[PDB]
Protein backbone atom coordinates (compact mmCIF):
# COMPACT_ATOMS: atom_id res chain seq x y z
CA UNK A 1 0.00 0.00 0.00
CA UNK A 2 1.08 3.57 -0.79
CA UNK A 3 4.02 3.08 -3.16
CA UNK A 4 5.24 6.56 -4.10
CA UNK A 5 8.74 5.73 -5.37
CA UNK A 6 9.59 9.43 -5.70
CA UNK A 7 12.07 10.49 -2.98
CA UNK A 8 14.49 7.58 -2.50
CA UNK A 9 17.84 9.28 -3.25
CA UNK A 10 19.78 6.22 -2.12
CA UNK A 11 23.06 7.15 -3.80
CA UNK A 12 24.73 7.91 -0.44
CA UNK A 13 27.69 9.63 -2.07
CA UNK A 14 30.84 10.99 -0.43
CA UNK A 15 33.11 13.95 -1.15
CA UNK A 16 34.22 14.54 -4.75
CA UNK A 17 37.15 17.01 -4.82
CA UNK A 18 36.86 18.64 -8.26
CA UNK A 19 38.27 21.87 -6.83
CA UNK A 20 39.94 24.66 -8.81
CA UNK A 21 42.17 27.41 -7.40
CA UNK A 22 43.67 30.60 -8.86
CA UNK A 23 46.72 31.07 -6.63
CA UNK A 24 49.48 32.45 -8.90
CA UNK A 25 52.77 30.56 -9.09
CA UNK A 26 54.31 32.17 -12.18
CA UNK A 27 57.94 32.44 -11.03
CA UNK A 28 59.40 33.80 -14.29
CA UNK A 29 63.01 33.32 -13.18
CA UNK A 30 62.75 29.53 -13.01
CA UNK A 31 62.25 29.69 -16.78
CA UNK A 32 64.29 32.78 -17.67
CA UNK A 33 67.53 32.66 -15.65
CA UNK A 34 68.77 29.18 -16.56
CA UNK A 35 69.75 25.90 -14.96
CA UNK A 36 73.10 24.47 -13.88
CA UNK A 37 74.14 21.45 -11.82
CA UNK A 38 77.07 21.69 -9.40
CA UNK A 39 78.72 19.13 -7.13
CA UNK A 40 80.01 20.84 -3.99
CA UNK A 41 78.18 23.07 -1.52
CA UNK A 42 80.12 26.25 -2.35
CA UNK A 43 80.93 27.74 -5.76
CA UNK A 44 83.28 30.52 -6.83
CA UNK A 45 84.19 32.41 -9.99
CA UNK A 46 86.82 34.97 -10.98
CA UNK A 47 86.38 38.48 -12.39
CA UNK B 1 85.25 -15.04 -41.30
CA UNK B 2 88.61 -16.44 -40.04
CA UNK B 3 87.36 -19.69 -38.48
CA UNK B 4 90.60 -21.07 -40.05
CA UNK B 5 92.40 -19.91 -36.83
CA UNK B 6 91.52 -16.24 -36.10
CA UNK B 7 88.28 -17.24 -34.30
CA UNK B 8 87.81 -13.70 -32.76
CA UNK B 9 86.61 -14.97 -29.31
CA UNK B 10 88.41 -12.22 -27.36
CA UNK B 11 86.25 -10.20 -24.97
CA UNK B 12 88.67 -7.33 -25.77
CA UNK B 13 87.88 -7.54 -29.53
CA UNK B 14 84.13 -7.91 -28.89
CA UNK B 15 83.90 -4.94 -26.38
CA UNK B 16 85.38 -3.02 -29.38
CA UNK B 17 83.09 -4.67 -31.99
CA UNK B 18 80.21 -3.37 -29.95
CA UNK B 19 81.26 0.29 -30.29
CA UNK B 20 81.60 0.20 -34.06
CA UNK B 21 78.17 -1.52 -34.33
CA UNK B 22 76.76 1.40 -32.30
CA UNK B 23 78.37 3.89 -34.70
CA UNK B 24 76.88 1.96 -37.63
CA UNK B 25 73.24 1.79 -36.43
CA UNK B 26 72.98 5.07 -34.48
CA UNK B 27 75.23 7.04 -36.85
CA UNK B 28 76.06 5.87 -40.36
CA UNK B 29 72.67 4.47 -41.44
CA UNK B 30 70.89 7.65 -40.26
CA UNK B 31 73.32 9.72 -42.35
CA UNK B 32 72.44 7.63 -45.44
CA UNK B 33 68.69 7.69 -44.74
CA UNK B 34 69.20 11.40 -44.05
CA UNK B 35 70.68 11.99 -47.53
CA UNK B 36 68.32 9.68 -49.53
CA UNK B 37 65.39 11.68 -48.24
CA UNK B 38 67.10 15.11 -48.70
CA UNK B 39 67.94 14.18 -52.30
CA UNK B 40 64.58 12.58 -52.87
CA UNK B 41 62.96 15.92 -52.09
CA UNK B 42 64.79 18.53 -54.20
CA UNK B 43 66.65 19.25 -57.56
CA UNK B 44 66.87 17.32 -60.93
CA UNK B 45 69.36 14.37 -61.30
CA UNK B 46 70.93 12.58 -64.32
CA UNK B 47 72.26 8.97 -64.67
CA UNK B 48 74.77 7.83 -67.37
CA UNK B 49 72.48 5.13 -68.84
CA UNK B 50 74.45 2.84 -71.24
CA UNK B 51 71.74 1.08 -73.32
CA UNK B 52 71.50 4.37 -75.37
CA UNK B 53 74.63 5.71 -73.47
CA UNK B 54 73.47 9.21 -72.25
CA UNK B 55 72.31 11.04 -69.04
CA UNK B 56 68.62 10.15 -68.24
CA UNK B 57 67.35 13.11 -66.07
CA UNK B 58 65.60 10.73 -63.55
CA UNK B 59 63.01 12.90 -61.79
CA UNK B 60 64.33 12.12 -58.27
CA UNK B 61 60.87 12.05 -56.80
CA UNK B 62 60.40 8.97 -58.94
CA UNK B 63 62.64 7.09 -56.57
CA UNK B 64 61.53 4.57 -53.95
CA UNK B 65 61.25 4.94 -50.22
CA UNK B 66 63.48 3.84 -47.38
CA UNK B 67 60.82 1.33 -46.53
CA UNK B 68 61.91 -0.82 -49.42
CA UNK B 69 65.62 -0.18 -49.07
CA UNK B 70 68.09 -2.08 -46.98
CA UNK B 71 71.41 -0.26 -46.42
CA UNK B 72 74.83 -1.77 -45.64
CA UNK B 73 77.98 -0.06 -44.39
CA UNK B 74 81.59 -1.20 -43.75
CA UNK B 75 82.19 -2.89 -47.07
CA UNK B 76 85.27 -4.96 -47.62
CA UNK B 77 87.77 -3.17 -49.88
CA UNK B 78 87.73 -6.17 -52.17
CA UNK B 79 84.05 -6.97 -52.45
CA UNK B 80 84.59 -6.60 -56.15
CA UNK B 81 86.64 -9.74 -56.50
CA UNK B 82 84.20 -11.85 -54.51
CA UNK B 83 81.23 -10.53 -56.42
CA UNK B 84 83.13 -11.43 -59.58
CA UNK B 85 83.81 -14.98 -58.44
CA UNK B 86 80.17 -15.32 -57.43
CA UNK B 87 79.27 -14.21 -60.94
CA UNK B 88 81.58 -16.63 -62.71
CA UNK B 89 80.28 -19.45 -60.52
CA UNK B 90 76.71 -18.44 -61.36
CA UNK B 91 77.89 -18.46 -64.97
CA UNK B 92 79.32 -21.93 -64.97
CA UNK B 93 76.05 -23.02 -63.38
CA UNK B 94 73.70 -21.27 -65.81
CA UNK B 95 75.77 -22.73 -68.65
CA UNK B 96 75.49 -26.19 -67.12
CA UNK B 97 71.71 -26.15 -67.65
CA UNK B 98 70.48 -25.63 -71.19
CA UNK B 99 66.85 -25.14 -70.15
CA UNK C 1 72.20 5.11 -58.80
CA UNK C 2 71.62 6.00 -55.21
CA UNK C 3 74.87 4.38 -54.29
CA UNK C 4 76.91 6.13 -56.90
CA UNK C 5 75.29 9.37 -55.93
CA UNK C 6 75.87 9.25 -52.24
CA UNK C 7 79.39 8.00 -52.62
CA UNK C 8 80.34 10.65 -55.10
CA UNK C 9 78.73 13.29 -52.90
CA UNK C 10 80.38 12.01 -49.72
CA UNK C 11 83.93 11.17 -50.98
CA UNK C 12 84.61 12.49 -54.49
CA UNK C 13 82.97 15.86 -53.74
CA UNK C 14 82.80 16.34 -49.91
CA UNK C 15 85.92 15.50 -47.73
CA UNK C 16 84.22 12.41 -46.19
CA UNK C 17 87.47 10.92 -44.82
CA UNK C 18 87.96 14.14 -42.79
CA UNK C 19 84.28 14.05 -41.71
CA UNK C 20 84.26 10.40 -40.52
CA UNK C 21 87.72 10.64 -38.90
CA UNK C 22 86.71 13.88 -37.11
CA UNK C 23 83.39 12.52 -35.83
CA UNK C 24 85.40 9.56 -34.41
CA UNK C 25 88.48 11.07 -32.68
CA UNK C 26 86.59 14.31 -31.85
CA UNK C 27 83.78 12.16 -30.30
CA UNK C 28 85.41 9.48 -28.12
CA UNK C 29 86.55 12.20 -25.65
CA UNK C 30 83.54 14.60 -26.17
CA UNK C 31 80.90 11.88 -25.39
CA UNK C 32 78.96 12.53 -28.61
CA UNK C 33 79.88 14.27 -31.85
CA UNK C 34 77.87 15.44 -34.84
CA UNK C 35 77.61 15.39 -38.63
CA UNK C 36 75.13 17.66 -40.44
CA UNK C 37 73.95 18.15 -44.05
CA UNK C 38 72.31 20.82 -46.27
CA UNK C 39 71.21 21.82 -49.70
CA UNK C 40 73.92 24.39 -50.49
CA UNK C 41 72.90 27.23 -52.89
CA UNK C 42 75.99 28.98 -54.37
CA UNK C 43 75.81 31.76 -56.98
CA UNK C 44 78.69 33.46 -58.90
CA UNK D 1 54.27 36.46 -43.99
CA UNK D 2 54.13 35.82 -40.26
CA UNK D 3 53.08 38.98 -38.48
CA UNK D 4 55.77 40.94 -36.60
CA UNK D 5 53.46 40.51 -33.57
CA UNK D 6 53.98 36.73 -33.94
CA UNK D 7 57.76 37.11 -34.48
CA UNK D 8 58.19 39.34 -31.40
CA UNK D 9 56.36 36.54 -29.47
CA UNK D 10 58.45 33.77 -31.12
CA UNK D 11 61.67 35.58 -30.07
CA UNK D 12 60.61 35.27 -26.41
CA UNK D 13 59.86 31.50 -26.52
CA UNK D 14 62.94 30.89 -28.69
CA UNK D 15 65.35 32.76 -26.40
CA UNK D 16 63.91 31.41 -23.13
CA UNK D 17 64.36 27.86 -24.45
CA UNK D 18 67.93 28.57 -25.47
CA UNK D 19 68.70 29.87 -21.95
CA UNK D 20 67.63 26.56 -20.34
CA UNK D 21 69.33 24.47 -23.06
CA UNK D 22 72.64 26.28 -22.45
CA UNK D 23 72.30 25.94 -18.65
CA UNK D 24 71.65 22.17 -18.96
CA UNK D 25 74.23 21.23 -21.59
CA UNK D 26 77.02 23.13 -19.75
CA UNK D 27 76.63 21.16 -16.50
CA UNK D 28 75.70 17.90 -18.25
CA UNK D 29 78.32 17.77 -21.06
CA UNK D 30 80.63 20.72 -21.80
CA UNK D 31 82.00 20.85 -18.22
CA UNK D 32 83.32 17.29 -18.80
CA UNK D 33 84.42 17.79 -22.43
CA UNK D 34 86.81 20.62 -21.35
CA UNK D 35 88.79 18.41 -18.94
CA UNK D 36 88.54 15.31 -21.18
CA UNK D 37 90.71 17.07 -23.79
CA UNK D 38 93.23 18.21 -21.15
CA UNK D 39 93.43 14.58 -19.96
CA UNK D 40 93.92 13.39 -23.56
CA UNK D 41 96.75 15.91 -24.03
CA UNK D 42 98.23 14.84 -20.64
CA UNK D 43 97.95 18.46 -19.46
CA UNK D 44 95.50 17.78 -16.66
CA UNK D 45 97.06 15.69 -13.76
CA UNK D 46 98.68 18.55 -11.93
CA UNK E 1 80.04 18.69 -42.59
CA UNK E 2 81.34 17.65 -39.18
CA UNK E 3 80.16 19.87 -36.31
CA UNK E 4 82.22 20.14 -33.10
CA UNK E 5 80.16 18.98 -30.08
CA UNK E 6 80.89 22.43 -28.54
CA UNK E 7 78.51 24.26 -30.96
CA UNK E 8 75.25 22.33 -30.20
CA UNK E 9 72.35 22.80 -27.72
CA UNK E 10 69.41 20.49 -26.70
CA UNK E 11 66.56 20.41 -24.11
CA UNK E 12 66.86 18.15 -20.96
CA UNK E 13 63.53 16.31 -21.58
CA UNK E 14 64.94 15.01 -24.91
CA UNK E 15 66.58 11.62 -25.50
CA UNK E 16 66.96 11.56 -29.28
CA UNK E 17 66.66 13.76 -32.39
CA UNK E 18 63.06 12.52 -32.94
CA UNK E 19 61.91 13.38 -29.42
CA UNK E 20 63.67 16.74 -29.16
CA UNK E 21 61.29 19.69 -28.63
CA UNK E 22 64.02 22.31 -28.91
CA UNK E 23 67.50 22.03 -30.44
CA UNK E 24 70.01 24.59 -31.78
CA UNK E 25 73.35 24.97 -33.55
CA UNK E 26 75.65 28.02 -33.26
CA UNK E 27 77.01 28.53 -36.82
CA UNK E 28 79.74 30.89 -38.13
CA UNK E 29 78.42 32.45 -41.35
CA UNK E 30 79.31 35.22 -43.75
CA UNK E 31 77.58 38.55 -44.01
CA UNK E 32 77.06 37.67 -47.64
CA UNK E 33 74.60 34.91 -47.00
CA UNK E 34 72.78 37.11 -44.48
CA UNK E 35 72.56 39.90 -47.08
CA UNK E 36 71.02 37.21 -49.16
CA UNK E 37 68.13 37.11 -46.67
CA UNK E 38 67.72 40.49 -44.88
CA UNK E 39 68.87 43.92 -43.65
CA UNK E 40 71.10 45.08 -46.69
CA UNK E 41 71.19 48.68 -45.56
CA UNK E 42 73.17 47.63 -42.50
CA UNK E 43 75.95 45.10 -42.00
CA UNK E 44 77.89 46.52 -39.00
CA UNK E 45 76.69 43.60 -36.90
CA UNK E 46 79.29 42.52 -34.37
CA UNK E 47 78.51 32.22 -24.97
CA UNK E 48 82.24 32.03 -23.91
CA UNK E 49 82.10 28.47 -22.47
CA UNK E 50 81.70 27.11 -26.03
CA UNK E 51 84.72 29.16 -27.17
CA UNK E 52 86.82 27.90 -24.20
CA UNK E 53 85.84 24.24 -24.53
CA UNK E 54 86.67 24.25 -28.26
CA UNK E 55 89.86 26.35 -27.88
CA UNK E 56 91.06 23.70 -25.39
CA UNK E 57 90.75 20.82 -27.83
CA UNK E 58 94.34 22.05 -28.46
CA UNK E 59 96.09 25.27 -27.32
CA UNK E 60 97.48 26.87 -30.48
CA UNK E 61 94.07 28.09 -31.61
CA UNK E 62 91.33 30.34 -30.14
CA UNK E 63 87.97 30.47 -31.97
CA UNK E 64 87.11 34.04 -30.80
CA UNK E 65 90.53 35.42 -31.87
CA UNK E 66 90.76 38.57 -34.03
CA UNK E 67 91.15 37.00 -37.51
CA UNK E 68 92.12 40.52 -38.76
CA UNK E 69 89.77 41.22 -41.73
CA UNK E 70 87.66 44.25 -40.76
CA UNK E 71 84.01 43.77 -39.80
CA UNK E 72 82.58 45.73 -42.68
CA UNK E 73 83.90 43.25 -45.18
CA UNK E 74 80.88 41.41 -46.52
CA UNK E 75 83.10 38.36 -46.48
CA UNK E 76 83.39 38.65 -42.74
CA UNK E 77 82.23 35.68 -40.63
CA UNK E 78 79.47 35.87 -37.99
CA UNK E 79 77.91 33.63 -35.37
CA UNK E 80 74.23 32.81 -35.76
CA UNK E 81 71.68 30.68 -33.97
CA UNK E 82 70.10 28.13 -36.25
CA UNK E 83 67.18 26.44 -34.41
CA UNK E 84 64.83 23.51 -34.67
CA UNK E 85 61.76 24.00 -32.45
CA UNK E 86 58.36 22.33 -31.93
CA UNK E 87 56.02 25.25 -31.14
CA UNK E 88 52.95 27.35 -31.97
CA UNK E 89 54.26 29.94 -34.43
CA UNK E 90 50.61 29.52 -35.35
CA UNK E 91 47.95 29.43 -32.73
CA UNK E 92 48.45 26.51 -30.38
CA UNK E 93 45.22 25.25 -31.86
CA UNK E 94 47.28 24.24 -34.78
CA UNK E 95 49.18 21.02 -34.58
CA UNK E 96 52.54 21.80 -33.04
CA UNK E 97 54.69 21.80 -36.11
CA UNK E 98 58.51 21.59 -36.18
CA UNK E 99 60.25 24.63 -37.72
CA UNK E 100 63.75 25.42 -38.87
CA UNK E 101 64.37 29.02 -37.68
CA UNK E 102 67.48 31.20 -38.26
CA UNK E 103 68.38 34.32 -36.27
CA UNK E 104 71.09 36.89 -35.85
CA UNK E 105 71.04 39.48 -33.10
CA UNK E 106 67.47 40.78 -32.95
CA UNK E 107 66.71 39.60 -36.55
CA UNK E 108 65.04 36.46 -37.90
CA UNK E 109 66.28 35.78 -41.41
CA UNK E 110 64.18 32.78 -42.34
CA UNK E 111 61.70 30.11 -41.19
CA UNK E 112 60.32 26.96 -42.77
CA UNK E 113 58.42 23.86 -41.66
CA UNK E 114 60.56 20.68 -41.81
CA UNK E 115 59.75 17.01 -41.00
CA UNK E 116 63.19 16.16 -39.60
CA UNK E 117 66.45 17.50 -37.98
CA UNK E 118 69.39 17.49 -40.55
CA UNK E 119 71.95 16.19 -37.98
CA UNK E 120 73.40 12.78 -37.03
CA UNK E 121 75.30 11.76 -33.88
CA UNK E 122 78.17 9.33 -33.47
CA UNK E 123 78.35 7.69 -30.04
CA UNK E 124 80.28 4.66 -28.68
CA UNK E 125 78.84 3.04 -25.52
CA UNK E 126 75.34 4.64 -25.57
CA UNK E 127 73.15 5.11 -22.52
CA UNK E 128 69.39 4.27 -22.68
CA UNK E 129 66.76 6.77 -21.90
CA UNK E 130 69.19 9.47 -22.71
CA UNK E 131 70.63 11.70 -25.44
CA UNK E 132 74.38 11.59 -24.57
CA UNK E 133 76.39 8.34 -24.15
CA UNK E 134 79.58 7.37 -22.30
CA UNK E 135 83.12 8.48 -23.30
CA UNK E 136 86.57 6.85 -23.18
CA UNK E 137 87.37 9.68 -20.73
CA UNK E 138 84.54 8.69 -18.29
CA UNK E 139 85.94 5.12 -18.29
CA UNK E 140 89.73 5.85 -18.02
Amino acid sequence: TLFVSYDQNGKKLSFANWISVLSPQDTPFVSMTGKESINQTIFSWQT
Amino acid sequence: AYATVGLMMNAAQNRLRMVCRNIAHNGMVELMRGIYNLIRENGEVPIEVQTPRGMIQVNPKQLPARHNLQVVVAISPNEKAERAQKLISLKQLIAADAQ
Amino acid sequence: VATKLVNQILLRDNPGYNIISSAAQECLVTRNSFIKYYWDEQTS
Amino acid sequence: KYSEEVLDELRVDLQRRFNYAQGYVDMAVKGYAREAWEYFYGNLPA
Amino acid sequence: EYVPSEQIFVDEHATSFADAQYFCHRVRRSKEDLVAMGFPKDEIEATTQSTVAWSRTDWRQDIDADIGTDTEDIASMVWVYEHYIRTGVLDKNKESKLYQVIQAGEHILHTEEVTHIPFVTFCPYPIPGSFYGQSVYDIT
